[PDB]
Protein backbone atom coordinates (compact mmCIF):
# COMPACT_ATOMS: atom_id res chain seq x y z
CA UNK A 1 0.00 0.00 0.00
CA UNK A 2 2.91 2.28 0.69
CA UNK A 3 4.47 1.50 -2.70
CA UNK A 4 0.87 2.21 -4.34
CA UNK A 5 0.87 6.11 -2.46
CA UNK A 6 4.39 6.85 -3.60
CA UNK A 7 3.22 5.46 -7.21
CA UNK A 8 0.52 7.86 -7.64
CA UNK A 9 2.24 10.56 -5.26
CA UNK A 10 5.26 11.04 -7.44
CA UNK A 11 5.52 9.40 -10.44
CA UNK A 12 2.46 8.12 -12.22
CA UNK A 13 2.09 10.85 -15.12
CA UNK A 14 -1.76 12.04 -14.24
CA UNK A 15 -1.54 15.55 -16.43
CA UNK A 16 -0.50 13.06 -19.62
CA UNK A 17 -3.61 10.91 -19.05
CA UNK A 18 -5.76 13.84 -18.56
CA UNK A 19 -5.08 15.42 -21.42
CA UNK A 20 -5.34 12.43 -23.84
CA UNK A 21 -8.45 11.50 -22.29
CA UNK A 22 -9.86 15.32 -22.53
CA UNK A 23 -8.59 15.60 -26.06
CA UNK A 24 -8.20 19.45 -25.38
CA UNK A 25 -5.65 21.30 -23.44
CA UNK A 26 -8.98 23.00 -21.65
CA UNK A 27 -10.87 20.34 -19.78
CA UNK A 28 -13.80 19.88 -21.55
CA UNK A 29 -17.21 17.17 -21.33
CA UNK A 30 -14.98 14.77 -22.45
CA UNK A 31 -13.44 14.27 -19.00
CA UNK A 32 -15.76 15.58 -16.80
CA UNK A 33 -18.80 13.01 -18.03
CA UNK A 34 -16.42 10.33 -18.13
CA UNK A 35 -16.84 7.18 -16.04
CA UNK A 36 -14.14 5.89 -13.81
CA UNK A 37 -13.32 2.59 -12.13
CA UNK A 38 -10.99 2.21 -9.12
CA UNK A 39 -10.03 -1.36 -8.12
CA UNK A 40 -9.27 -1.90 -4.83
CA UNK A 41 -6.59 -4.19 -2.60
CA UNK A 42 -9.65 -5.61 -0.94
CA UNK A 43 -11.45 -6.21 -3.98
CA UNK A 44 -14.08 -3.38 -3.81
CA UNK A 45 -15.05 -2.10 -6.98
CA UNK A 46 -16.42 1.23 -7.39
CA UNK A 47 -17.91 2.51 -10.75
CA UNK A 48 -19.20 5.87 -12.39
CA UNK A 49 -15.92 7.89 -11.01
CA UNK A 50 -15.36 11.00 -12.57
CA UNK A 51 -12.78 13.54 -12.48
CA UNK A 52 -13.10 17.51 -13.02
CA UNK A 53 -9.34 18.48 -13.58
CA UNK A 54 -6.22 17.33 -12.99
CA UNK A 55 -5.76 18.27 -9.49
CA UNK A 56 -9.23 16.85 -8.58
CA UNK A 57 -7.58 13.33 -10.64
CA UNK A 58 -4.80 13.47 -8.61
CA UNK A 59 -6.44 14.31 -5.15
CA UNK A 60 -9.42 11.20 -5.63
CA UNK A 61 -6.69 8.84 -7.25
CA UNK A 62 -3.92 9.60 -4.23
CA UNK A 63 -6.90 9.68 -1.84
CA UNK A 64 -8.41 6.09 -2.73
CA UNK A 65 -5.27 4.46 -3.28
CA UNK A 66 -6.74 2.36 -5.84
CA UNK A 67 -4.28 -1.04 -7.07
CA UNK A 68 -5.65 -0.13 -10.35
CA UNK A 69 -8.49 1.79 -12.40
CA UNK A 70 -9.78 1.65 -15.99
CA UNK A 71 -11.41 3.69 -18.41
CA UNK A 72 -14.87 4.31 -19.11
CA UNK A 73 -16.87 6.40 -22.00
CA UNK A 74 -17.91 9.45 -22.31
CA UNK A 75 -21.20 10.06 -20.75
CA UNK A 76 -24.08 12.42 -21.40
CA UNK A 77 -23.42 13.61 -17.57
CA UNK A 78 -21.31 13.70 -15.01
CA UNK A 79 -21.23 9.63 -13.56
CA UNK A 80 -19.81 10.58 -10.26
CA UNK A 81 -23.73 12.21 -10.18
CA UNK A 82 -25.25 8.24 -11.00
CA UNK A 83 -27.27 8.35 -7.77
CA UNK A 84 -28.77 11.42 -8.66
CA UNK A 85 -30.21 10.24 -11.79
CA UNK A 86 -32.55 7.72 -13.13
CA UNK A 87 -30.48 4.03 -14.75
CA UNK A 88 -32.12 5.03 -18.11
CA UNK A 89 -30.46 8.58 -18.16
CA UNK A 90 -27.18 7.82 -18.23
CA UNK A 91 -25.94 7.08 -21.97
CA UNK A 92 -22.93 6.22 -23.03
CA UNK A 93 -21.84 8.36 -25.88
CA UNK A 94 -18.01 7.82 -27.08
CA UNK A 95 -15.40 5.54 -26.17
CA UNK A 96 -11.76 4.87 -27.84
CA UNK A 97 -11.86 1.93 -29.61
CA UNK A 98 -10.15 -1.00 -28.03
CA UNK A 99 -8.56 -4.54 -28.57
CA UNK A 100 -7.39 -6.85 -25.98
CA UNK A 101 -4.79 -9.41 -26.76
CA UNK A 102 -3.35 -11.96 -24.30
CA UNK A 103 -0.95 -14.71 -24.34
CA UNK A 104 -3.65 -17.05 -22.82
CA UNK A 105 -4.73 -18.19 -26.38
CA UNK A 106 -1.03 -19.04 -27.41
CA UNK A 107 -0.18 -21.31 -24.65
CA UNK A 108 -0.76 -24.46 -27.49
CA UNK A 109 1.79 -23.30 -29.43
CA UNK A 110 4.82 -22.35 -27.07
CA UNK A 111 7.57 -23.83 -25.31
CA UNK A 112 9.61 -21.68 -23.82
CA UNK A 113 7.05 -20.62 -21.20
CA UNK A 114 4.17 -23.00 -19.41
CA UNK A 115 1.61 -21.20 -17.43
CA UNK A 116 1.84 -17.63 -16.71
CA UNK A 117 5.31 -16.96 -18.20
CA UNK A 118 6.43 -14.58 -21.03
CA UNK A 119 9.79 -14.02 -22.64
CA UNK A 120 10.88 -12.12 -25.45
CA UNK A 121 10.98 -15.54 -27.60
CA UNK A 122 7.29 -15.82 -26.50
CA UNK A 123 6.51 -11.84 -26.99
CA UNK A 124 6.75 -12.58 -31.04
CA UNK A 125 3.32 -14.05 -31.04
CA UNK A 126 1.79 -10.83 -29.72
CA UNK A 127 4.34 -8.26 -31.49
CA UNK A 128 2.72 -10.30 -34.97
CA UNK A 129 -0.60 -9.59 -33.26
CA UNK A 130 -0.02 -6.22 -32.56
CA UNK A 131 1.94 -6.21 -36.49
CA UNK A 132 -1.41 -7.35 -38.44
CA UNK A 133 -3.98 -5.63 -35.86
CA UNK A 134 -2.14 -2.15 -36.79
CA UNK A 135 -1.64 -3.22 -40.61
CA UNK A 136 -5.99 -3.30 -40.50
CA UNK A 137 -6.25 -0.27 -38.81
CA UNK A 138 -4.23 1.98 -40.95
CA UNK A 139 -4.76 -0.01 -44.55
CA UNK A 140 -8.88 -0.88 -44.66
CA UNK A 141 -10.33 1.70 -41.59
CA UNK A 142 -7.57 4.48 -42.07
CA UNK A 143 -7.29 5.04 -38.47
CA UNK A 144 -4.19 7.04 -37.29
CA UNK A 145 -3.85 7.65 -33.78
CA UNK A 146 -3.88 4.50 -31.96
CA UNK A 147 -1.50 3.36 -29.39
CA UNK A 148 -0.50 -0.48 -28.20
CA UNK A 149 -0.19 -0.47 -23.67
CA UNK A 150 1.41 -3.16 -21.99
CA UNK A 151 -1.09 -5.30 -20.33
CA UNK A 152 1.37 -5.62 -17.06
CA UNK A 153 2.12 -9.57 -17.16
CA UNK A 154 2.10 -10.66 -20.73
CA UNK A 155 -0.85 -8.88 -22.85
CA UNK A 156 -1.37 -6.07 -24.98
CA UNK A 157 -4.02 -3.63 -24.96
CA UNK A 158 -5.04 -1.41 -27.90
CA UNK A 159 -6.34 1.69 -27.72
CA UNK A 160 -7.52 3.56 -30.70
CA UNK A 161 -8.36 7.37 -30.47
CA UNK A 162 -9.31 8.50 -33.60
CA UNK A 163 -12.63 10.92 -33.23
CA UNK A 164 -14.46 8.52 -36.23
CA UNK A 165 -13.31 5.42 -33.67
CA UNK A 166 -14.25 7.17 -30.30
CA UNK A 167 -18.11 7.51 -31.69
CA UNK A 168 -18.28 4.12 -33.69
CA UNK A 169 -21.85 2.41 -32.41
CA UNK A 170 -21.69 -1.43 -30.32
CA UNK A 171 -22.94 -2.27 -33.68
CA UNK A 172 -20.13 -0.89 -35.64
CA UNK A 173 -18.00 -2.22 -33.49
CA UNK A 174 -18.78 -5.32 -33.59
CA UNK A 175 -18.15 -5.15 -37.15
CA UNK A 176 -14.65 -4.56 -36.41
CA UNK A 177 -14.09 -6.94 -34.36
CA UNK A 178 -15.38 -9.66 -36.43
CA UNK A 179 -13.73 -7.90 -39.51
CA UNK A 180 -10.42 -8.49 -37.84
CA UNK A 181 -11.47 -11.35 -36.03
CA UNK A 182 -10.71 -14.22 -38.07
CA UNK A 183 -10.00 -17.22 -35.97
CA UNK A 184 -13.31 -17.24 -34.55
CA UNK A 185 -12.73 -21.04 -32.55
CA UNK A 186 -9.76 -21.33 -30.46
CA UNK A 187 -9.39 -24.54 -30.08
CA UNK A 188 -6.80 -26.71 -31.43
CA UNK A 189 -8.37 -29.61 -31.87
CA UNK A 190 -10.29 -28.84 -35.07
CA UNK A 191 -9.23 -27.85 -38.45
CA UNK A 192 -10.25 -23.88 -39.03
CA UNK A 193 -11.65 -24.72 -42.87
CA UNK A 194 -11.88 -20.98 -43.55
CA UNK B 1 -17.89 -17.84 -69.02
CA UNK B 2 -20.87 -16.83 -68.06
CA UNK B 3 -19.86 -15.81 -64.96
CA UNK B 4 -17.00 -14.07 -66.31
CA UNK B 5 -19.76 -12.67 -69.26
CA UNK B 6 -22.12 -11.29 -66.28
CA UNK B 7 -18.81 -9.71 -64.32
CA UNK B 8 -17.82 -8.00 -67.36
CA UNK B 9 -21.12 -6.17 -67.87
CA UNK B 10 -21.62 -6.04 -63.93
CA UNK B 11 -21.50 -2.48 -62.52
CA UNK B 12 -20.20 -1.67 -59.05
CA UNK B 13 -20.85 0.78 -56.43
CA UNK B 14 -18.02 2.63 -54.01
CA UNK B 15 -19.03 3.63 -50.86
CA UNK B 16 -18.24 3.28 -47.03
CA UNK B 17 -17.69 -0.20 -45.65
CA UNK B 18 -19.85 1.83 -42.46
CA UNK B 19 -23.11 1.43 -44.22
CA UNK B 20 -22.57 -1.97 -45.53
CA UNK B 21 -20.92 -4.07 -42.53
CA UNK B 22 -23.52 -6.72 -43.07
CA UNK B 23 -21.91 -7.35 -45.87
CA UNK B 24 -18.72 -7.03 -45.01
CA UNK B 25 -18.90 -9.47 -42.15
CA UNK B 26 -19.31 -12.47 -44.70
CA UNK B 27 -16.39 -11.00 -47.17
CA UNK B 28 -19.67 -10.56 -50.06
CA UNK B 29 -17.80 -7.30 -50.57
CA UNK B 30 -14.33 -6.00 -51.31
CA UNK B 31 -12.54 -3.34 -49.53
CA UNK B 32 -10.22 -1.10 -50.19
CA UNK B 33 -8.81 2.31 -48.24
CA UNK B 34 -11.74 2.07 -46.13
CA UNK B 35 -14.41 1.91 -48.91
CA UNK B 36 -17.00 -1.32 -50.14
CA UNK B 37 -17.40 -2.58 -53.72
CA UNK B 38 -20.21 -3.78 -53.49
CA UNK B 39 -23.25 -8.27 -55.94
CA UNK B 40 -24.71 -4.78 -56.14
CA UNK B 41 -28.94 -6.01 -57.23
CA UNK B 42 -28.44 -8.52 -53.90
CA UNK B 43 -28.02 -5.34 -51.73
CA UNK B 44 -30.62 -3.31 -53.97
CA UNK B 45 -33.28 -6.50 -53.66
CA UNK B 46 -32.32 -6.61 -49.94
CA UNK B 47 -32.98 -3.18 -48.78
CA UNK B 48 -36.12 -2.58 -51.09
CA UNK B 49 -37.62 -6.15 -49.63
CA UNK B 50 -36.95 -4.65 -46.16
CA UNK B 51 -38.30 -1.00 -46.83
CA UNK B 52 -41.68 -2.93 -48.60
CA UNK B 53 -41.76 -5.16 -45.56
CA UNK B 54 -41.87 -2.16 -42.98
CA UNK B 55 -44.41 -0.32 -45.91
CA UNK B 56 -46.48 -3.09 -45.60
CA UNK B 57 -46.96 -3.13 -42.03
CA UNK B 58 -47.46 0.21 -42.33
CA UNK B 59 -50.26 0.15 -44.55
CA UNK B 60 -52.17 -2.47 -41.82
CA UNK B 61 -51.56 -0.77 -39.63
CA UNK B 62 -53.90 2.17 -41.32
CA UNK B 63 -56.09 0.01 -43.13
CA UNK B 64 -59.10 -0.22 -40.46
CA UNK B 65 -59.67 3.40 -41.54
CA UNK B 66 -59.62 2.50 -45.26
CA UNK B 67 -62.26 0.01 -44.69
CA UNK B 68 -64.80 3.03 -44.70
CA UNK B 69 -65.33 2.93 -48.55
CA UNK B 70 -67.82 0.66 -49.91
CA UNK B 71 -66.08 0.31 -53.85
CA UNK B 72 -62.10 -0.81 -52.78
CA UNK B 73 -63.23 -3.51 -50.14
CA UNK B 74 -65.00 -6.11 -52.71
CA UNK B 75 -62.04 -5.88 -55.28
CA UNK B 76 -59.25 -5.74 -52.38
CA UNK B 77 -61.22 -9.27 -51.20
CA UNK B 78 -61.51 -10.93 -54.58
CA UNK B 79 -57.75 -10.02 -55.35
CA UNK B 80 -56.59 -11.39 -51.93
CA UNK B 81 -58.70 -14.43 -52.24
CA UNK B 82 -57.71 -14.90 -56.12
CA UNK B 83 -54.47 -16.31 -54.74
CA UNK B 84 -56.29 -19.54 -53.63
CA UNK B 85 -72.32 -31.02 -81.88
Amino acid sequence: SSDMEYYYKSLYPFKHIFNWLNHSPKPSRDMINREFAMAFRSGAYKRYNSFNSVQDFKAQIEKANPDRFEIGAIYNKPPRERDTLLKSELKALEKELVFDIDMDDYDAFRTCCSGAQVCSKCWKFISLAMKITNTALREDFGYKDFIWVFSGRRGAHCWVSDKRARALTDVQRRNVLDYVNVIRDRNTDKRLAL
Amino acid sequence: HQRKQYFQQEKFIKLPFENVIELVGNRLVFLKDGYAYLQQLNLLSNEFASKLNQELIKTYQYLPRLNEDDRLLPILNHLSSGYTD
